[PDB]
RNA sequence: UCGAUGUCGGCUCGUCGCAUCCUGGGGCUGAAGAAGGUCCCAAGGGUUGGGCUGUUCGCCCAUUAAAGCGGCACGCGAGCUGGGUUCAGAACGUCGUGAGACAGUUCGGUCUCUAUCCGCCACGGGCGCAGGAGGCUUGAGGGGGGCUCUUCCUAGUACGAGAGGACCGGAAGGGACGCACCUCUGGUUUCCCAGCUGUCCCUCCAGGGGCAUAAGCUGGGUAGCCAUGUGCGGAAGGGAUAACCGCUGAAAGCAUCUAAGCGGGAAGCCCGCCCCAAGAUGAGGCCUCCCACGGCGUCAAGCCGGUAAGGACCCGGGAAGACCACCCGGUGGAUGGGCCGGGGGUGUAAGCGCCGCGAGGCGUUGAGCCGACCGGUCCCAAUCGUCCGAGGUCU
RNA sequence: CGAAUGCCGGCAUGAGUAACGAUAAAGAGGGUGAGAAUCCCUCUCGCCGUAAGCCCAAGGGUUCCUACGCAAUGGUCGUCA
RNA sequence: CCGUGAGGGAAAGGUGAAAAGAACCCCGGGAGGGGAGUGAAAUAGAGCCUGAAACCGUGGGCUUACAAGCAGUCACGGCCC
């Protein structure tokens, strides 16, 4: 027994990280992302941080963000377009809404991971 | 083909008695407030679209 | 109930505040000791501070010395049995937080890997403020 | 924590150099020996013509331990090696001198002459 | 038989004379006496104490105002002390004085389904040499044809923890009345924020 | 039992007997005391670690209060091991002309992921508890636990030529064991922080990312989980008894513990202590709630649909957890996520400036980064809703 | 015919149980479609690279290409093969 | 089909008198069905005469959550027909 602690899984470390890294990229790229509930929830916090460093905009934040999102252009958009969109918002730049119906293939329950507004 | 095997054929009664719990339970739905439709609670269904909540198509 | 931590920092009103600031450089000294009847006679313990584990009221630190051919380390709570805690060379200048590494290859090598903290020492002799002009205004 | 099999370093001039714990003399089945506790050991190494020889089954008291020793005031002491002093059947030191520091627990456990003879008691 | 409810807040240590004292801080907040058991109507004697204030309105039916002590009707339900009967108003930490010996009860932490080794601190199998598929196994559990069965509760793997546990005779190292605090000498079942009941011990 | 009941020893896990090794009571002693011997009572709890041999067993080493003897398919291989022995190879001695052989030795040799029923450990679901509910409880009856040593004080006193050396009573420490805990001590902490190599890449320098485990390596390391660490426990006390010791007392003018009646008396027995427990259908108790016939059969459900108190469903979660369950929240909201502050860990980020040809070094700087921990803040998410559920049979 | 661990066939039990075949690894956005986590495309990510790349001989025999297709064969799915 | 080979060696018959083999409509991607229609018969609708038993279901009647058994039998009693 454990879970006395936090964070989810079902992949080894390097994979689990690489995962959040990709959803993040895909989310900042499209605004709305559809994935399974667990993956969606675990995403919210990881990207909220990324955007919060954007709000700073001091380069260090930039190079910190680039560590997870390697796409220079992506970050640019992140720092010039998405970031301002909040700047006054105190956290919670991410939204997650579960859809009805599941994958008629494995029955996985899906959800929405939206960039909020 | 190995080690433990069942000793006797489980009788029809005994077999069915075990499935006394396999009975399925109905999906839980509720009337959508925006349209006339049934959908699961705390979920965005196609029909309506959620007072904006990133919905399907509609003109 | 509403602030375990708070309602715990409140019991911890056994907190000293008369002790010198120091990291993993070189402290030593101290301290009390109750032997053969009386809680008197203060024994001193000179040495390099090998570690400091912080945890509010009960953060502790260990000091290492080489007493008569044998190496010895002592763990002090930080509050209670500690009359004074003056300190030798500020030395410090340890790139590491926990320097148990000095245990296996100590000697001249220790003083070479632990150069004086040319800095914290400066603000030691500087920020001292020894002006005995008192009573003249 | 000393258990049968452990090698201690003799902190005295009885001639011995190293002894291996054979048993901890505390009860019917104590698991470990700490500073102050007595043991029976085998003399593994010894210096030419000394009060004791190798193969000798002796007794000694533990004066130093690599496992830290906690004092009721909340502090702890610990040494780089495990050392003991050869003791006779009446529990006095067979030697005359003693080297290195000894934990002070020895004082509160009776071993007075070992402590007086010790170059330092921490 | 002095008895109060409280919540485990956490533990640290203090200094008395010149020795460190591991201690468990408890919060035996103002307990509103809400009911009394009597050999006439209840058949035994006891004080249902109330604990943990507030609770907007999620109380419904058990709106036990039968006693004005309905004081917002506390959260952490009610709990009897048995063989206690104080000034029918409120039981505070004052009940205890530094130096007394209490018996504290709580629900131990839950390790869920435990292995024979952790649960019944079993020895288990070897990590090498012989086989290598029963290093954490119970071994044998019976004899042969006779008795040809297994003794009732022969210690086996299963649920472990999350149960009532009482550790006895703890010195009340102190008691801070202004804050409802209470200091015992270490060891107290359950997790911080867990409910406990502190009573008078049984030593004489 | 040969259409198969796996065989020695060990490991694991116990459980029982008592013909008792220790511990507790006691009688006799060639019992001064102390230490023994012997027999009776008594398993409640204990009954160590090693060297040798496959060994059981024994013999040693060092201790101990003691290092008990037996049963349970010489307990336990659908639990493990396979060292002994009983397949095929090979060799020695030995027997045989030989092929081969030997309760003689020697080296080597495949012990089958899936538990149906009973039993056992745990967790539910259904219905019942003769109104329905939400709480708090009694404890029939079970289970757990029961250990023991040393020293000091009585008192160097009774006893004793001496040496030695008590009872009874009273203290303080230990050892094993048990439960719980994480303050401390000490572990782990798979990405919390830093350092490092080779290579490919981003973007050339700088700064970074992947890979070199399912962590590349190294040094550290919070929460949690932990023992080596910490705190508690065995009781005390009441009752009936064993052996045993008596009081009063006949039968039997004495005597006698017995026949009548009364006592004292064990680590044992009962209760006390901790835990479970009303499926204790013998379904218990106390507190508070909601209560009505409205439509309808043989007129109190034998009846249908809304209901009531309440309850599920769904959601956000949890030192709760395999699932289920249990516990806390659901905008009348601090439940989780984020954001903020603080702990805590890393141990002076980048960038820029100065010094050095350069690797680098100063400074800004305990900086930067930063899981779980203690708390704030409705920024995001627990939108909105639905379905069950009384109308209560007898003197 | 009731038995022969009988013979041929059918259907049960175990059971919604063990399994679904290397721990190199996935994510998302488009498209197609009655329906696809499983087909197509784009972008990320991971693996092999004395290869898990390329070529020849043997063996195999149309498995090659393409258009219609999805009952079955594919350990799931299938519009794909 | 098996085996390198000598060689071994299966299973599998029946619409109806006559194809009159179900136009067309409806749900469905199809399959499959519901109507319509053929026929004396379609539970003769196509691996279709008859179509038993094991086995799997739906509906109903009696009966069961304090009992324990080679499952039956004898006796009363209740409910249903
Ligand atoms: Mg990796
Ligand atoms: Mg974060
Ligand atoms: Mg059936
Ligand atoms: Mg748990
Ligand atoms: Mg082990
Ligand atoms: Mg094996
Ligand atoms: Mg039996
Ligand atoms: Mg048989
Ligand atoms: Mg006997
Ligand atoms: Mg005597
Ligand atoms: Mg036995
Ligand atoms: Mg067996
Ligand atoms: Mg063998
Ligand atoms: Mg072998
Ligand atoms: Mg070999
Ligand atoms: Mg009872
Ligand atoms: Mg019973
Ligand atoms: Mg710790
Ligand atoms: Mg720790
Ligand atoms: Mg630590
Ligand atoms: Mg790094
Ligand atoms: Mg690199
Ligand atoms: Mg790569
Ligand atoms: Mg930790
Ligand atoms: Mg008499
Ligand atoms: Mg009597
Ligand atoms: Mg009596
Ligand atoms: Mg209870
Ligand atoms: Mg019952
Ligand atoms: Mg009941
Ligand atoms: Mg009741
Ligand atoms: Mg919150
Ligand atoms: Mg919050
Ligand atoms: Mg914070
Ligand atoms: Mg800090
Ligand atoms: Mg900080
Ligand atoms: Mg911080
Ligand atoms: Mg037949
Ligand atoms: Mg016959
Ligand atoms: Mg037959
Ligand atoms: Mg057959
Ligand atoms: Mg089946
Ligand atoms: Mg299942
Ligand atoms: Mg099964
Ligand atoms: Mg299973
Ligand atoms: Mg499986
Ligand atoms: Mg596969
Ligand atoms: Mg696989
Ligand atoms: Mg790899
Ligand atoms: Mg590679
Ligand atoms: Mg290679
Ligand atoms: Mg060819
Ligand atoms: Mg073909
Ligand atoms: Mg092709
Ligand atoms: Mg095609
Ligand atoms: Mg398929
Ligand atoms: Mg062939
Ligand atoms: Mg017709
Ligand atoms: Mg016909
Ligand atoms: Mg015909
Ligand atoms: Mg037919
Ligand atoms: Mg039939
Ligand atoms: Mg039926
Ligand atoms: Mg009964
Ligand atoms: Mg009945
Ligand atoms: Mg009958």
């Amino acid at each position: 027994r454990h879970l006395k602690s936090g964070r989810k899984l079902n992949r080894h470390s390097s994979h689990r990280l690489a995962l959040y890294r990709n959803q993040a990229k895909s989310l900042l790229t499209h605004g709305r992302i559809t994935t399974t509930v667990p993956k969606a929830k675990e995403l919210r916090g990881f990207v909220d941080h990324l955007i919060h460093l954007a709000k700073r905009g001091d380069l260090h934040a930039r190079r910190l963000v680039l560590r997870d999102l390697q796409d220079v252009k992506l970050v640019r958009k992140l720092f010039d377009e998405i970031a301002p969109r909040y700047r006054d918002r105190q956290g919670g730049y991410t939204r997650v809404l579960k859809l009805a119906e599941r994958r008629r293939g494995d029955g996985a329950p899906l959800a929405l991971v939206e960039l909020v507004e | 083909a190995k080690h433990p095997v069942p000793k006797k054929k489980t009788s029809k009664a005994r077999r069915d008695a075990r499935r006394s719990h396999h009975a399925l339970t109905p999906p839980t739905l509720v009337p959508c407030p925006e349209c006339k439709a049934m959908k699961p609670p705390h979920t965005v269904c196609p029909e309506c679209g959620y007072y904006a909540g990133r919905k399907v198509l509609e003109v | 109930m509403n602030r375990g931590a708070l309602i715990k920092l409140v019991e911890s009103r056994y907190v000293r505040t008369d002790l010198p600031e120091f990291r993993p450089g070189d402290t030593v000294r101290v301290s009390y000791k109750v032997k053969e009847g009386n809680r008197t006679r203060i024994q001193d313990f000179e040495g390099i501070v090998i570690r400091i584990r912080r945890n509010g009221f009960n953060t502790t630190f260990t000091v290492r010395k080489v007493s008569y051919g044998v190496g010895v380390e002592r763990i002090f709570p930080l509050h209670s049995p500690l009359i004074q805690k003056i300190d030798i060379v500020q030395r410090g200048r340890a790139r590491r937080a926990k320097l148990y590494f000095i245990r296996n290859l100590s000697d001249r090598e220790i003083r070479r890997k632990l150069r004086a903290d040319r800095k914290r020492i400066d603000q030691d002799r500087a920020a001292e403020r020894a002006a005995k002009e008192e009573a003249q205004k | 924590m000393i258990q049968p099999q452990t090698y201690l370093e003799v902190a005295d001039n009885t001639g011995a150099r190293k002894i291996m714990c054979i048993r901890v003399l505390k009860g019917s089945n104590a698991k470990y020996a700490t500073v102050g506790d007595v043991i029976v050991a085998s003399v593994k190494e010894a210096i030419p013509r000394g009060a004791v020889k190798e193969g000798d089954v002796v007794k000694a008291v533990v004066v130093r331990t690599k496992k830290e020793i906690k004092r009721p005031d909340g502090s702890a002491i610990r040494f780089d090696d495990n050392a003991a002093v050869i003791i006779n059947n009446q529990l006095e030191p067979r030697g005359t001198r003693v080297f290195g520091p000894v934990a002070r627990e020895l004082r509160e456990k009776g071993f007075m002459k070992i402590v007086s003879l010790a170059p330092e008691v921490l | 038989m002095k008895g109060i409810l409280g919540v485990k807040v956490g533990m640290t240590r203090i200094f008395r004379d010149d020795r460190a004292v591991p201690v468990t801080v408890i919060l035996a907040g103002p307990c509103p006496v809400v009911q009394r058991r009597t050999p006439e109507k209840d058949g035994y004697t006891a004080v249902q104490l109330g604990f943990l204030p507030q609770n907007p309105k999620r109380v419904n039916r058990p709106l036990k105002g039968h006693f004005a002590k309905a004081g917002v009707e506390p959260v952490r339900i009610l709990r009897e002390i048995r063989d206690f009967n104080p000034e029918g108003d409120t039981v505070t930490v004052e009940i205890f004085k530094p130096g007394e010996r209490v018996d504290v009860t709580g629900t131990s932490k839950g390790r869920g389904f435990a292995g024979v080794m952790k649960r019944w601190n079993f020895a288990g199998g070897p990590d090498s040499h012989g086989a290598h598929k029963i290093h954490r196994h119970p071994g044998s559990i019976g004899n042969r044809k006779t008795p040809g069965r297994v003794y009732k509760g022969k210690k086996m793997a299963g649920h472990y923890g999350a149960e009532r546990v009482t550790v006895m005779n703890l010195e009340v190292v102190d008691v801070i009345p202004e804050e409802n605090l209470l200091l015992v000498k270490g060891a107290v079942p359950g997790p911080n924020g867990g409910l406990v009941i502190v009573r008078e011990t049984k030593k004489a």
